[PDB]
């Protein structure tokens, strides 16, 4: 079993440099490549002892691949792996996905084959991107489209940042945001949210750091992946497999859009003055004050819910706290579906990698539950983005690329259907 | 119901003893595998490559090879008498067709005077065993009359009672 | 030049297409009605026996 | 002498028989390197009904280990008596059903299930006078409710004049793992109404309130729970493999308490089973066993009997024991509480004898009861399916894979009309 991960744009490959730090910290690999089996599903091995990791990383602008060429890493990865372009898409979806992504896709594509042929029993791919950029948004969606039409049955994991409500840095981020996810609609089967104003505030009131840069965001992102894929990697009392959220989450192949969360984000103070069970954390990963993305599922009603939990967890209380959920009423589950619900205990606690701001807690809740708040986002996103497209303001540039009015109006009235659909569905 | 056997069994006596010479080819009482055949051929049917020998053995068990006239009344009457036996039947089926023939290509209406005579039955029963229809009549041949008794006695034999059984409701 | 690119990549993904295997096909069918005689075949053998 | 092969599907079903065949081995004296290191005659005169001699005292189990993921086949490997198991015996598929009932029946059981019949037809024709089959698996995953209901279903097919038994947990509302459960439960059981000779309806709630109330555990693992089925599990075949005063078999035992072919699922208790606190304190004597025994708390399935009436039970004790103690138990426990028992059978109570005990205790027992409150747990999960089904949620799995609609209306009314018979012979 294999698992490949592809990275693109610069919030991608970020979040990819701190995934595999991660990964070798766990599996006790230097940062050059060797060993001072579980290691097989993301490192292949050379035969010499060397070990190199499943992933391609890959976007337009050369500055953020190649400070990674020359970091600590420069002898892990593979070179052809990193792809790199020559002019950035800034912050243009058309550009990304038109001008500058139909020359630089189809060299990920013949890379992303020879991967997958090292492979035997691929269970898919995981992808990461952030929308509100260009190259990420633009030939991200394209790279779904043609990743859709060669495997299909293929899972592919979707990591990705939506724009922030309110904080945000760039301004034509509505545009790129609507016009890619009516594409990441019909191509991604499991897509994950993941906000920057929630990470923000994890790190601000749990982990207790006023000064929070980008590298302590991509850490707790990796410590979510490596907790979703330590029941892949490891054995457990009771695991689950990527194939296994595509079936008991999503009820309906238009509504794949997931709210994550992980507990305990806990710094090093509070762990020595505090107790970790599984009850406590059963509680916490529910809580909208541990939430991924700014929403509130207490506006919503969940569908189906699934719990990661690592450590030292027995199975009999994982199934005493989720009842003692279940029993109480600030939170509801559609009426369609009586049992809400999809645990996973695994056996190897989270480890931690020196430098990061991760306490080693003695067990976690990896949290992925789907609900119908996430409509209520989507439709924020709406407002702002219909404000400005009547009076045509930023809309030159991207049909200066070679795109016309009318894929505007459409995909408008596609993410529009879409929140009918939300609708409906809740009632 | 006796009388319509009694009365038949006095009438098909000696087309009986007819039938069996004209089935001998040979000019003798005994009836060889070899007779059979030719016999089929002037029906217009073929047998199979083991037909005849399960036809020869099944049909004797006072004495091993050949068939005598003696053997063939006792078929005659332990088949027709056979109803509820669960019995063989596979040269009944060929001379009970020679003699129900006067025709010499086979006989139509006639099935239901066999039939009355083995039951009153149905309308419907008779859909079984062919598809003939009251206001209809067909050609018939040594063909269809066979296969369709084999294949029925074949269908009734198959069906028995394990968790097929079906009580009175509570 | 990129129009010759182009027209050898159209060839290939011709070439590629999955076409219909009649020598094999066939095979399938053949097996199939096999198959099914010989479960006729068995029920009549069953019956003897009873 | 009387065979039966075991056969072990998915997670559940392979952690449920490592255990098994750890605790049989211990009861015949084989170290975990498969050599024989017993004492009595009585050990050696009946291994032939689960193990074969292979060369120089090498006795192997005759089981076969059968799912869609590698994690659990190198689990059973790893841990002692893993070494014991024949490597041929693994019949294993790569891809995973993943909870989906459909791949577990349609896409991937048409590529394995063929292979795991060479190796159980294999196992059969090895052995001389099959008394049965042996299946354990859940009906709430995947590749355990799939693949051994089409298993099961093939089996009865080919070998239909033989017993089979199916130890399977199911699904309740409070103990909820997976999300489609109710999906699974309904079909899983639609096939088992038609193809198993009888079940033997397990839960995991009370296995839970077993292990908090009688058992009086701090932290029970799955291995526990796992030991304490399989001591059901062999008290239920100890009379083809040691001599007593009444032995039953499983034939003996199922044309005793089937009154109606398809009214074949089974409530289990155990006894005795004490905490580490009241071992001391207690006596064993069979009306002591008894009471313990047709407790209701202590039943290993959450249906209470004592909402409903007993159709038929049975009891298999195992030690040295007076048979006019066994007998006069049963006609008191049946006396004063007279209006749990149904009506138009007298005498609902078959017992049975054996002369050895389970190794570490003076005298054990094992209780199989056919009661009519198991019509609850039917109903528990059929609304729960009609409520999922009305609006066809989660239905593109299930009908994009080759399910239609008219499979779940049969679901529906096959389970509706065994409610429904259930409700008349009670
Ligand atoms: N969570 C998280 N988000 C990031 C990080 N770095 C950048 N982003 C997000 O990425 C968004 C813009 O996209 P980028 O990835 O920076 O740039 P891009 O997607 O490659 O698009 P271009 O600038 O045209 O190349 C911003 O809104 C940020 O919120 C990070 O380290 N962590
Ligand atoms: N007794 C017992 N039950 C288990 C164990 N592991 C899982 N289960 C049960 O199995 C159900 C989920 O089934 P699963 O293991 O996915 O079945 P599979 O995928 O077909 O092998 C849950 O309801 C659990 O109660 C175990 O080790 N022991």
């Amino acid at each position: 079993r294999e698992v490949i991960s592809i990275h693109i744009g610069q919030a991608g490959i970020q979040v990819g440099n701190a995934c595999w730090e991660l990964y070798c910290l766990e599996h006790g690999i230097q940062p050059d490549g060797q060993m001072p089996d579980a290691f097989n599903t993301f490192f292949s091995e050379t035969g010499a002892g060397k070990h190199v990791p499943r992933c391609i990383f890959l976007d337009l602008e050369p500055t953020v691949v190649d400070e990674v060429r020359t970091g600590t890493y420069r002898q892990l990865f593979h070179p052809e792996q990193l792809i790199s372009g020559k002019e950035d898409a800034a912050n243009n979806f058309a550009r990304g996905h038109y001008t500058i992504g139909k020359e630089i896709v189809d060299l990920a594509l013949d890379r992303i084959r020879k991967l997958a042929d090292n492979c035997t029993g691929l269970q898919g791919f995981l992808v990461f991107n952030a929308v509100g950029g260009g190259t990420g948004s633009g030939l991200g969606s394209l790279l779904l489209e043609r990743l859709s039409v060669d495997y299909g049955k293929k899972s592919k994991l979707g990591f990705t940042v939506y724009p922030s409500p309110q904080v945000s840095t760039a301004v034509v981020e509505p545009y790129n945001s609507v016009l890619s996810t009516h594409s990441l609609l019909e191509h991604t089967d499991v897509a994950v949210m993941l906000d920057n104003e929630a990470i923000y505030d994890i790190c601000r009131r749990s982990l207790d750091i006023e000064r929070p840069t980008y590298t302590n965001l991509n850490r707790l992102i990796a410590q979510v992946i490596s907790s979703l894929t330590a029941s892949l990697r490891f054995d457990g009392a009771l695991n689950v497999d990527i194939t296994e959220f595509q079936t008991n989450l999503v009820p309906y192949p238009r509504i794949h859009f997931m709210l994550s969360s992980y507990a305990p984000i806990i710094s090093a103070e509070k762990a020595y003055h505090e107790q970790l069970s599984v009850a406590e954390i059963t509680n916490a990963a529910f809580e909208p004050a541990s939430m991924m993305v700014k929403c509130d599922p207490r506006h919503g009603k969940y569908m189906a819910c699934c719990l990661m939990y690592r450590g030292d967890v027995v199975p009999k209380d994982v199934n005493a706290s989720v009842a003692t959920i279940k029993t109480k009423r600030t939170i509801q589950f559609v009426d369609w579906c009586p049992t809400g619900f999809k645990c996973g205990i695994n056996y190897q606690p989270p480890t931690v990698v020196p430098g990061g701001d991760l306490a080693k807690v003695q067990r976690a809740v990896c949290m992925i539950s789907n609900s119908t708040a996430i409509g209520e986002i989507f439709s924020r996103l709406d407002h702002k983005f219909d404000l400005m497209y009547a009076k045509r303001a930023f809309v030159h540039w991207y049909v200066g690329e070679g795109m016309e009015e009318g894929e505007f109006s459409e995909a408008r009235e596609d993410l529009a259907a879409l929140e009918k659909d939300f609708e409906e569905v809740g009632a | 119901a006796a009388a319509r056997e009694r009365y038949a069994r006095k009438n098909e006596q000696n087309e009986l003893e007819r039938a069996f010479n004209t089935i001998d080819s040979k000019g003798d009482k005994k009836i060889d595998a070899e007779e059979l055949t030719e016999l089929f051929l002037r029906l217009g049917h073929k047998p199979k490559r083991g037909e005849v020998e399960d036809m020869i053995w099944e049909v004797d068990e006072d004495c091993d090879g050949c068939i005598s006239l003696l053997e063939f009344q006792t078929l005659y009457t332990r088949c027709r008498d056979d109803k509820t036996g669960y019995e063989p039947r596979g040269l009944f089926n060929v001379v009970e067709f020679v003699m129900n023939d006067k025709n010499n290509q086979g006989f139509i209406t006639l099935e239901e005077a066999m039939q009355i005579m083995y039951l009153r039955y149905g309308r419907a029963e008779l859909d079984m065993q062919l598809e003939q229809v009251f206001g209809t009549a067909d050609l018939n041949s040594g063909k269809i009359l066979t296969l369709t008794e084999f294949l029925h006695c074949l269908h009734t034999n198959q069906v028995k009672q394990l968790l097929n059984r079906v009580t009175a409701k509570t | 030049n990129v129009l010759n690119k182009q027209r050898d990549d159209t060839t290939d993904a011709s070439r590629l297409t999955p076409g219909e295997l009649s020598e094999e096909q066939a095979y399938i069918q053949q097996l199939q009605d096999e198959m099914k005689q010989i479960d006729e075949e068995l029920v009549e053998a069953e019956a003897k026996n009873r | 002498m009387r065979e039966i092969v075991h056969i072990q599907g998915g997670q559940c079903g392979n952690q449920i028989g490592a255990k098994f065949w750890e605790v049989v081995s211990d009861e015949h004296g084989i170290d975990p390197t498969g050599t024989y290191h017993g004492d009595s005659d009585l050990q050696l005169e009946r291994i032939n009904v689960y193990f074969n001699e292979a060369t120089g005292g090498r006795y192997v189990p005759r089981a076969i280990l059968m799912d869609l993921e590698p994690g659990t086949m190198d689990s059973v490997r790893s841990g002692p008596y893993g070494q014991i198991f024949r490597p041929d015996n693994f019949v294993f598929g790569q891809t995973g059903a993943g909870n989906n009932w459909a791949k577990g029946h349609y896409t991937e059981g048409a590529e394995l299930i063929d292979s795991v019949l060479d190796v159980v037809r294999k196992e059969a024709e090895s052995c001389d006078c099959l008394q049965g089959f042996q299946v354990c698996h859940s009906l709430g995953g995947g590749t355990g409710s799939g693949m051994g209901t089409l298993l099961i279903s093939k089996i009865r097919e080919e070998y239909p004049d033989r017993m089979m038994l199916t130890f399977s947990v199911v699904p309740s509302p409070k103990v909820s793992d997976t999300v489609v459960e109710p999906y699974n439960a309904t079909l899983s059981v639609h096939q088992l109404v038609e193809n198993a000779d009888e079940c033997m309806v397990l839960d995991n709630e009370a296995l839970y309130d077993i292990c908090f109330r009688t058992l009086k555990l701090t932290t029970p693992t799955f291995g526990d729970l796992n030991h304490l089925i399989s001591a059901v599990m062999s008290g239920i075949t100890c009379c083809l493999r040691f001599p007593g005063q009444l032995n039953a078999d499983l034939r003996k035992l199922a044309v005793n308490l089937i009154p109606f072919p398809r009214l074949h699922f089974f409530m289990v208790g155990f006894t005795p089973l004490t905490s580490r606190g009241s071992q001391q304190y207690r006596a064993l004597t069979v009306p002591e066993l008894t009471q313990q025994m047709w407790d209701a708390k202590n039943m290993m399935c959450a249906a209470d009997p004592r909402h409903g009436r007993y159709l038929t039970a049975s009891a298999l004790f195992r030690g040295r024991m007076s048979t006019k103690e066994v007998d006069e138990q049963m006609l008191n426990v049946q006396n004063k509480n007279s209006s749990y028992f149904v009506e138009w059978i007298p005498n609902n109570v078959k017992s049975s004898v054996c002369d050895i005990p389970p190794k570490g205790l003076k005298m054990s027992a094992t209780f199989i009861g056919n009661s009519t409150a198991i019509q609850e747990m039917f109903k528990r999960v059929s609304e729960q399916f009609t409520a999922m089904f009305r609006r066809k949620a989660f239905l593109h799995w299930y009908t994009g894979e080759g399910m239609d609609e008219m499979e779940f209306t049969e679901a529906e009314s096959n389970m509706n009309d065994l409610v429904s018979e259930y409700q008349q012979y009670q």
